[PDB]
RNA sequence: UUGGCACCUCGAUGUCGGCUCAUCGCAUCCUGGGGCUGUAGUCGGUCCCAAGGGUUGGGCUGUUCGCCCAUUAAAGCGGUACGCGAGCUGGGUUCAGAACGUCGUGAGACAGUUCGGUCCCUAUCCGUCGUGGGCGUAGGAAAUUUGAGAGGAGCUGUCCUUAGUACGAGAGGACCGGGAUGGACAUACCUCUGGUGUACCAGUUGUCGUGCCAACGGCAUAGCUGGGUAGCUAUGUGUGGACGGGAUAAGUGCUGAAAGCAUCUAAGCAUGAAGCCCCCCUCAAGAUGAGAUUUCCCAACUUCGGUUAUAAGAUCCCUCAAAGAUGAUGAGGUUAAUAGGUUCGAGGUGGAAGCAUGGUGACAUGUGGAGCUGACGAAUACUAAUCGAUCGAAGACUUAAU
């Protein structure tokens, strides 16, 4: 695995924040290398999803952080129910995947490459 | 391993108590010894009375090492102390009455007066 | 005499007889081809050389090392073979022996033959001075300044200049080297691998050059 | 740790012949627009 | 599952007939030991330390109080010079490696049953 | 070495010992081969050939030097700015403070003691260690190779037989040969013994938080503690150097004259060292002398001035690691298992949550070798390696065989 040019207290809390607005917004906009790390930590985090049990609803508590979304029709969800409430049922088929990546050009400060990360 | 200068326990009743190492005889540039080597130590601490008295320069034989020895079928044998017998360079003992277990690996340095004498060869 | 090519695969370990305990590295050694004779006459020296593992056949668009060119091809037909990939060649053997397209099977060895090994080593990148020779280092306390440098480089106006063969740094790396007076130690034919008592030089998965000892 | 000498304008010139950059990718986006770069998104002047 | 070809190879000298201990246990183990002419087996006693490693290269070790004298004895399992197992006594702990009755005497290292 | 001379250096050649790293000589410490002996044997003395390799850990001193303790086959002498401070220390000494003794009316001094006292520099060129790009090698490519040359390696003990024989009054005690096993060193590797293992498992303290209980998270060196996969590793596991051929050194000889003898030499023929050359391992055709074998591919315009499109084959670009500073190398690019995910395993941890039961309660038992699991193995196209672009030959003359 990738160091990301933190340290592993922080490296971890940047990537349980990262996963958590992917889930929120469904599509976000990062660089190349934050985009490959985060691939694998929000697909075992669907998998906990898909089983829907109470030890597992537990386990996925260790990861998401603790965000409110302004549903449409004024509803208000938590980030854990929107994980086992919708996303759950759309990949209820599909066997992984489940997240694409796009790239796209150098930003302008850096040479960084930009990169899309999706959910599908 | 048994460097110079390791205190080691003395496991006879010679009057010797306690010894430690200047050389680990054998080759030059030799370093290390184990179970069955040889090596020439001076007293330190003693029982009053006795054969040995504190402050004699002495040679002596290791038995039971704390990292001990690897066998030919991969087993191996481990030890709580160090501990040692003085000899009299016939690779016969001083004393009489060897204390506690003894290494099988000295019997093929004949040493067998030592392993006689002592309890529980393992 | 007796080459024959193979890859690594691991290493284990096996009783003896009256319970003697040996590690043993064992190595898959397949499809091996005799794949053309060379001549002292058209040549300049007696050799055989052989091919080790089989590759898939020529493609008009292929983009990678797993298909055969058609240099390849016609290398590997003119022999009545499959393109292979690893390809080398002996001449310690006897010539007048192997008929081209022949197989040379594992059982060409019998469990207690002496053997030579070669192979590339593991390679470990840009390595100092304490590593890839092996150098004493300096003091770690009482004011110094100097732990893992080398040494002096020479005298002083005597010589002014470096003398070639000095062990500086560099890269530590992999090289082809032999490991002499192995054994056999079993031979096993359906699953086509060779026990050897000790252990090659190279990465898992690697190629070692298996052939009888000089000695 | 300086230099004994200036450096001549040959010199100076022959340690630079690869001090160079190179031409990008450059594919096409067939739909509509102009040229993007190799493996990535014609999102703006590009709809592929 | 380590490698297809490494469990292929070796899977013929592998012992059937040991029976099932973990750490903790007190074990008898009846070894066999070629003298000058014989074949005399001698009996070792202790408790299981630990246990590792897979397959061909497993082993365990057991702990004695000899002469007041701690010995440790390191065994290969699947060896063909331990002749025979038996369990003396099952034990009764809650970890896998055993290392701390190394710094214990008298009966300060004692391990409750089953 | 102590000195004599005063030729370079005063617009600075900037330091004794120790550390690290070496390289050369031989007037040889050990090992090898011989002669003489006032050499019985075992041991020794002295001289000759010989520089391949090897040539110790501590106590006292700033110390060089030297003494001593224990070992060793041995504990060699010297050169290289009394080798090496733009590689290290800074104990010593030519700095400022202070004190003793002595000298001096005194300020001060000794060269006599003692305590303390700041070691700068981002490497341009040559040079060395490693790694790449360009061109060339009379067509262009892929792969396997020869080896002119170069480098490395080169050590040694103890025990058992021969034999308690030879020798010797006895005490003592062999050569020549034949076996086994070690020390130091060098290389490869992680099955084993062990170390580490900051995205693995478990226990636990304080405080804040998720509305409360229960279960969880953050901070406190990774909070601390006990274990620990892959990989990297030694103190661990394998292997190596005491062989063989040729020419020689000191030396021993055969035949043999000059000189009717004798004579190892003048002509001729042998033998003879761990040293020389081969034998062993590694690099090596930029070996401009540019080598060899196998296989693949072959165009028109044309003012052939060059243009165009190209073959075999490569590359750009993307997924990666058995490889890696970068770059190169290697595995792969949908006619696909390269990576990720999913499923199943190995190994590691050690008995999850929830529920029930017993107990005043702390807690215990069952459901259940449970649950969790980074790097390891196999299967599976679910996601992404798209579409595309670039480079790339068209076999010169002379002569002789045919
Ligand atoms: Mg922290
Ligand atoms: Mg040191
Ligand atoms: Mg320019
Ligand atoms: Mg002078
Ligand atoms: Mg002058
Ligand atoms: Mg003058
Ligand atoms: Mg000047
Ligand atoms: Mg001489
Ligand atoms: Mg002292
Ligand atoms: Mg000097
Ligand atoms: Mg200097
Ligand atoms: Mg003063
Ligand atoms: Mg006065
Ligand atoms: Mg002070
Ligand atoms: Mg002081
Ligand atoms: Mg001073
Ligand atoms: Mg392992
Ligand atoms: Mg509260
Ligand atoms: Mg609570
Ligand atoms: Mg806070
Ligand atoms: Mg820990
Ligand atoms: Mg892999």
């Amino acid at each position: 695995y990738r160091k990301l040019g933190r340290t592993s207290d922080q490296r971890k809390a940047m990537l349980r924040d990262l996963a958590t607005s992917l889930i929120i917004s469904e599509r976000i906009e990062t660089t190349e290398a934050r985009a490959k790390e985060v691939r694998s930590v929000v697909e075992k985090l669907i998998t906990l999803g898909k089983k829907g049990d109470l030890a597992s609803r537990r386990n996925a508590a260790k990861t998401l952080r603790n965000v409110e979304i302004l549903n449409e029709d004024e509803t208000t969800q938590t980030a854990l129910q929107k994980l086992f409430g919708e996303i759950a049922e759309r990949y209820t088929e599909r066997q992984g995947g489940y997240t694409r990546i796009l790239k796209q050009g150098p930003r302008r400060g850096d040479g960084a490459e930009s990169v899309i990360i999706e959910l599908v | 391993m048994i460097q110079q200068e390791t205190r080691l326990k003395v496991a006879d009743n010679s009057g010797a108590r306690e010894v430690l190492t200047i050389k680990v005889l054998g080759g030059s540039g030799r370093k290390t010894a184990n179970i069955g080597d040889v090596i020439v130590c001076t007293v330190k601490n003693a029982t009053p009375g006795g054969v040995v008295k504190k402050g004699d320069v002495v040679k002596a034989v290791i038995v039971r090492t704390k990292s001990g020895v690897r066998r030919n079928d991969g087993s191996y044998i481990k030890f709580d102390e160090n501990a040692c017998v003085i000899i009299r360079d016939d690779k016969g003992p001083r004393g009489t009455r060897i204390f506690g277990p003894v290494a099988r690996e000295l019997r093929e340095g004949n040493f067998m007066k030592i392993v006689s004498l002592a309890p529980e060869v393992l | 005499t007796k080459g024959i090519l193979g890859r690594k695969i691991g290493m284990t370990q096996v009783f003896g007889e009256n319970g003697e305990l040996i590690p043993v590295t064992v190595v898959e050694a397949k499809e091996n081809v005799v794949l053309q004779k060379k001549t002292v006459e058209v040549d300049g020296y007696n050799a055989i050389q052989v091919g080790f593992e089989d590759k898939k056949a020529y493609k008009k668009d292929a983009k990678s090392n797993k298909y055969a060119n058609k240099p390849a091809e016609g290398h590997a037909k003119k022999a009545d073979a499959a393109p292979k990939r690893f390809i080398r060649e002996f001449r310690n053997v006897d010539v007048d022996a192997y008929e081209v397209g022949q197989e040379v099977s594992v059982d060409t060895f019998v469990a207690g033959d002496v053997i030579d090994v070669t192979g590339v080593s593991k390679g470990k990148g840009f390595q100092g001075a304490i590593k890839r020779h092996g150098q004493s280092r300096g003091p770690m306390s009482h004011g110094s300044h100097f732990h893992r440098a080398p040494g002096s480089v020479g005298m002083a106006s005597d010589a002014s200049r470096v003398f070639k063969g000095q062990k500086m740094p560099g890269r530590m790396g992999g090289n082809t080297v032999t490991v002499q007076n192995l054994e056999v130690v079993q031979v096993d034919t359906e699953n086509k691998v060779i026990l050897v008592k000790g252990n090659v030089p190279g990465p898992k998965k690697g190629l070692v050059e298996i052939r009888t000892s000089i000695k | 740790a300086v230099p004994k000498r200036r450096t001549s304008k040959t010199r100076k010139n022959k340690r630079r012949t690869h001090f160079k950059i190179s031409v990008p990718g450059m594919t096409e986006c067939p739909n509509c627009g102009e040229y993007k770069l190799s493996h990535r998104v014609c999102k703006n002047c590009g709809s592929y | 599952t380590n490698h297809k070809l490494i469990e292929a190879v070796t899977k013929s000298q592998l012992r059937t007939d040991l029976p099932s201990f973990r750490p903790g246990d007190t074990l008898r183990v009846h070894v066999r030991i070629i003298e000058g002419t014989r074949e005399r087996i001698q009996v070792f006693e202790g408790v299981v330390i630990k246990r590792r490693g897979g397959g061909v290269s497993e082993t365990f070790t057991v702990r004695k109080i000899s002469s007041g004298v701690g010995v440790e004895r390191t065994f290969p399992l699947h060896t063909p010079k331990i002749e025979k197992i038996e369990v003396k006594r099952r034990g009764k702990v809650r970890r896998a490696k055993l290392y701390y009755l190394r710094s214990l005497r008298g009966k300060a290292a004692r391990i409750q049953e089953i």
